[PDB]
DNA sequence: GCATCCGTGAGTCGAGGG
DNA sequence: TATAATGGGAGCTGTCACGGATGC
RNA sequence: CCUCGA
């Protein structure tokens, strides 16, 4: 179904704050922000899709995402807060795209 | 949820299929209901103060404390509660009952408590001298429902008794939530001075908690049954 | 057991015109 | 790179005999 | 595709 102003603004806010949370997880962990983003994304979507991302220096497979997710679960509560923020950001991003997929059709029908 | 009409169930509560969430909304499944964008946040700020009242000794009911709605005294004939200080009147009305604070210059010189069954005879800002009637008690006078009497001290003088009540109650304050804002505080959470309730785009439109209180969420934009 | 919808076949060689 | 924009559009049908799945 | 020839 279509997004109301409030639902839209909420999802966009969650996406923004989740990207900020990924940057903060890069600051704390010393890990690569892209690898962190890919692990959060991987766990959000499922084991159905984990593939090799072109830019990543490490092959993305369930073993490395499990190691990285366990390194991300081993941090203090106030440092574990950003993991939940990023997970919520990913899920909000997914639902935002899926809720706006009709606009693409309405624009592409003209080309 | 249509605009202006409120929820008939509370955030976080289990619900059964067919149970109405609102006058025009019937839930088709069972589970936990959740609030989607409450447009009005009501903060009940808690207040602990000390007030006083004088009553005929024949009317009084001796008690160490007074639960809400409990009878404070019973008056055979109309009684006139009279000012025992001089100053300007600050009339503070609750849902039922009142506070009456006399101030001279800046410092308050008196704090009186008019329970239910006591009609104030003064206006806000009125100038009163000593012995001037501030209220009329008639019949039975009882504690209001919103306010309770923690402790009672009493002093016998003449044919009257004077009560010093340690009162504890809460006062409401409503905040209208605009769509671009978001509530960062749960239902029934305790907040202090400076704590953030509702965030916003720009700092000047944020909702900060003035004093100590509890939070209540009303008029949600919609309700999500999971 | 007997109607019905889908798919696949239905001449060769020329010539020209494209 | 920022007003808002949120589910398509072309659509004539004059054959017939075969195997095979699909239904009553 | 069409038309034409055998």
């Amino acid at each position: 179904p279509l997004l109301t102003l409030e639902e839209e603004v909420e999802l966009a806010r969650k996406v923004e704050e989740g990207m900020e949370a990924i940057k903060k997880l890069s600051e704390i962990t010393g890990l690569d922000p892209d690898l962190i983003r890919e692990v959060v994304r991987a766990k959000i979507l499922g084991s159905a899709r984990v593939r090799h991302i072109p830019g990543l220096k490490e092959t993305l497979d369930p073993k490395t995402v499990e190691e990285i997710d366990q390194k991300l679960k081993s941090l203090p509560k106030e440092h574990k807060r950003y993991l939940h923020i990023a997970r919520e950001g990913e899920a909000a991003r997914q639902h935002l795209i899926e809720a706006n997929l009709r606009l693409v059709v309405s624009i592409a029908k003209k080309y | 949820l249509p605009p202006g009409v409120d929820a008939l169930v509370k955030d976080g509560e289990e619900v059964v299929k067919g149970q109405e969430l609102a006058p025009g909304v019937v839930s088709r499944l069972d589970g936990v209901a959740l609030y989607r964008f409450p447009r009005r946040v009501r903060v009940e700020y808690v207040k602990k103060e000390r007030a006083g009242l004088r009553l005929p000794l024949a009317a009084w009911v001796e008690k160490e404390a007074y639960k809400p709605g409990e009878i404070l005294a019973e008056l055979p004939e109309p009684y006139l509660f009279r000012a025992e200080e001089e100053g300007v009147v600050e009339l503070k009305e609750l849902e039922e009952g009142a506070f009456l604070v006399l101030r001279r210059e800046d410092e308050p010189v008196a704090t009186y408590f008019l329970p239910v069954g006591m009609t104030p005879l003064v206006v806000h800002g009125e100038i009163v001298e000593k012995g001037q009637p501030l209220a009329e008690a008639k019949g039975l006078l009882r504690m209001p429902r919103q306010v309770r009497a923690a402790q009672v001290e009493a002093e016998e003088e003449g044919e009257t008794v004077y009560l010093t009540l340690f009162l504890e109650w809460t006062e409401p304050k409503d905040y209208r939530v605009q769509p671009h804002m978001n509530v960062v505080v749960p239902e029934g959470a305790r907040v202090e001075a400076g704590d953030k309730i509702v965030a916003a785009i720009d700092p000047e439109e944020e909702v900060i908690a003035e004093a100590e209180g509890v939070v209540h969420l009303h008029e949600p934009a919609s309700i999500l049954v999971v």
